[PDB]
């Protein structure tokens, strides 16, 4: 089978260089133009680059040229994406992708994150969000966390340690003002359940590796 | 004091070894025309020769470093040849948009290749366009280079066409000048070709008696046979 | 740039309905060398692009046959037969022929469903967070359909202006409804100094506009 696994990806202050790779299986790599395509969080679609299987014919978004340069080691199967002087919006995921016959991107890895901020790295401090009256309807509750204040991005939250799946929503992240991304994880239950039933949101935020369990309680 | 049949005597053995490595129909013409410089009544008309004699010869080993056909200027294809036979489909096309500058239909390259599908074929276009680059990049050497594109197009990995590789050489004082204004003569094609579709590649590149030896687009080995024969002879001529 | 417009910008359909994706491009796609380099893509939530087709009218290997292109030129559609649960997500057309190869902007396939109203709830901050010095104030929009809400913040009976946040998530894959947050963030002198906290809820499956509101002190 065709797969693609990118590399590289992370955290880069502005002004700053990372090099990405792709780890090409399953296909004679060697034979097949290879692409960059990446995506900022949620926006769409932009071409990166794109290199021929020979490495003699290479094409750039206007956006990246001077700044970014393509290559390929055919022997090990392998494409980079070497990137400088980056800025803010380089911000995204960065994904390869082939044709494995043409131009149109018919194969794709699942990505790899590239973060460009001067803020620190720092784990969420994460608050409850307690049931209360004002958060029942009928024989239901909602209750939460608050993931506040955290960087760079992946935080992965689960409830009672990814048992309680039902009715649970995990909001997109907001990118701060100050740099920082917050989020809030709800979930509704049966209110009956108040009292007997414990209720923990496990986040998990491994740039930062911190883990937070925070039981969740009527107050 | 020297006679020119005379100055022909003395070089009779770097000329006998020019003749033996050109290719045949090359090493006749450079033949006829060293006959001519011996038997030339006038300077003018032995100077004419030798500048003749200095083209031909250099440009059959221009085809052997290359190994590629040498083609008489009498038998070389036009431009308008090798779109009726390479690109018959718009061969139409072309006389209409050539109109205007019909002089197009006539020019004709030292070599006017085609892609293996009077056009010569060669194997791979882009392997000839990245050896000229690189000796261009590594040794200094001037060259132009123009490829034709229609639009901003793409190139594609799901279907070839096919593709001209039209290359100009020399061997003469001036090589920056040499390269500028064949690639200022053949812009207008090129942008001709991006119009029409079709794919083609102008190479140009000169070399002079100033060029340090390895560093030519002709072997070496032949390098030392042009300035043993032609060279001396120009000097020769002059001193005489 | 080749500039590739898309529309609808968002396609709400009835499972088992067809859908028709219009993608229209500033310059003809018809490449010299005879192929139109037009393909088309999902990208479902969470997971990278999948192409659907490629050259206007080939079906990727693999494809759900419930997906075809037309078109030619500079005009190009991507019909859904008959659509399915899965097909939620974002479609992008997006063309090979020219340097850069460019994307349109996606359109956004909403799986139709019955009218929602919002379950809507409320947050007081907790006194955790209290203790540093922020109040967050949550308002929970939870399951609801369509996606068009209005939120607007009320502290005694103050409207509030750019103190808040919004957030609302994809498409539900089980129900195919929406859920929406929005956070208030005042300092903790500011929380302080107000009695009344609300949340005021417009949506069309409300008879009228729902104030969710909670008293600090209780």
């Amino acid at each position: 089978e065709v797969k693609l696994e990118e590399s590289g990806g992370g955290l880069v202050r502005p002004g700053g260089s990372r090099k990405l790779s792709c780890a090409a299986s399953g296909f004679t790599f060697s034979s097949y133009g290879m692409q960059w395509v990446r995506q900022a969080p949620e926006k769409g679609l932009e071409w990166v680059a794109y290199i021929s299987s020979g490495s003699r014919t290479i094409y750039y978004a206007d956006t990246v040229k001077g700044r970014f340069t393509i290559s390929r080691d055919n022997p090990k199967n392998t494409l980079f994406l070497q990137m400088t002087s980056l800025r803010s919006e380089d911000t995204a995921m960065y994904y390869c992708a082939t044709g494995y016959g043409g131009t149109w991107f018919a194969y794709w890895g699942q990505g790899t994150l590239v973060t460009v901020s001067a803020a620190s790295t720092k784990g969420p401090s994460v608050f409850p969000l307690a049931p209360s009256s004002k958060s029942t309807s009928g024989g239901t509750a909602a209750l939460g966390c608050l993931v506040k204040d955290y960087f760079p991005e992946p935080v992965t939250v689960s409830w009672n340690s990814g048992a309680l799946t039902s009715g649970v929503h995990t909001f997109p992240a907001v990118l701060q003002s100050s740099g920082l991304y917050s989020l809030s994880s709800v979930v509704t239950v049966p209110s009956s359940s108040l009292g007997t039933q414990t209720y923990i949101c496990n986040v998990n935020h491994k740039p930062s590796n911190t883990k937070v369990d925070k039981k969740v309680e009527p107050k | 004091k020297k006679p020119i049949a005379l100055i022909c005597a003395e070089l009779y053995k770097p000329f006998q070894d020019l003749f033996a490595a050109l290719p045949k129909d090359c090493s006749e013409e450079c033949q006829t025309l060293f006959e001519d410089i011996r038997n030339s009544e006038s300077h003018a008309s032995a100077w004419s020769s030798a500048l003749r004699i200095k083209g031909v010869a250099y440009e059959g080993f221009f085809s052997l470093t290359n190994s590629w056909r040498y083609i008489p200027e009498d038998l070389k294809p036009t431009l308008g040849m090798a779109i009726q036979t390479v690109f018959p489909d718009k061969f139409e096309k072309f006389l209409e948009r050539t109109h205007l500058h019909p002089e197009y239909r006539d020019f004709t390259p030292d070599y006017l290749m085609c892609r293996s599908r009077a056009v010569q074929e060669v194997s791979s276009v882009s392997a000839v366009v990245d050896r000229f680059k690189s000796k261009s990049s590594e040794k200094g050497r001037p060259i132009r280079q123009e490829e034709s594109r229609p639009k901003t197009e793409s190139m594609q990995e799901d279907i070839e066409v096919d593709e001209l590789l039209i290359v100009e050489v020399g061997y003469q004082t001036d090589i920056e000048g040499k390269v500028i204004s064949d690639i200022e003569k053949w812009k207008g094609v090129v942008n001709l070709m991006s119009h029409l579709g079709i794919k083609v590649n102008v190479l140009t590149c000169a070399d002079n008696s100033q060029t340090p030896r390895t560093d030519w687009w002709i072997d070496e080995k032949y390098v030392r046979l042009l300035l043993n024969s032609i060279s001396y002879l120009f000097k020769e001529l002059l001193e005489n | 740039q080749i500039v590739l417009s898309q529309s609808p910008l968002s396609l709400p359909v009835s499972l088992g309905d067809q859908a028709s994706i219009s993608c229209r491009s500033s310059q003809s796609l018809l490449h010299s060398n005879g192929n139109t380099y037009l393909h088309w893509y999902l990208q479902k939530p969470g997971q990278s692009p999948k192409l659907l087709i490629y050259k206007v009218s080939n079906r990727f290997s693999g494809v759900p046959d419930r997906f075809s292109g037309s078109g030619s030129g500079t005009d190009f559609t991507l019909k859904i037969s008959r659509v399915e649960a899965e097909d939620l997500g974002v479609y992008f057309c997006s063309q090979s022929t020219h340097v850069p190869y460019t994307f349109g902007g996606g359109t956004k396939l909403e799986i139709k469903r019955t009218v929602a109203a919002p379950s809507v709830f409320i947050f007081p901050p907790s006194d955790e967070q209290l203790k540093s010095g922020t109040a967050s104030v949550v308002c929970l929009l939870n399951n609801f359909y369509p996606r068009e809400a209005k939120v607007q913040w009320k502290v005694d009976n103050a409207l509030q202006s750019g103190n808040s946040q919004e957030s609302v998530t994809e498409q539900d894959s089980k129900d195919s409804t929406y859920s929406l947050s929005s956070t208030l963030t005042l300092s903790k002198a500011d929380y302080e100094k107000h009695k009344v906290y609300a949340c005021e809820v417009t949506h069309q499956g409300l008879s009228s506009p729902v104030t969710k509101s909670f008293n600090r002190g209780e």
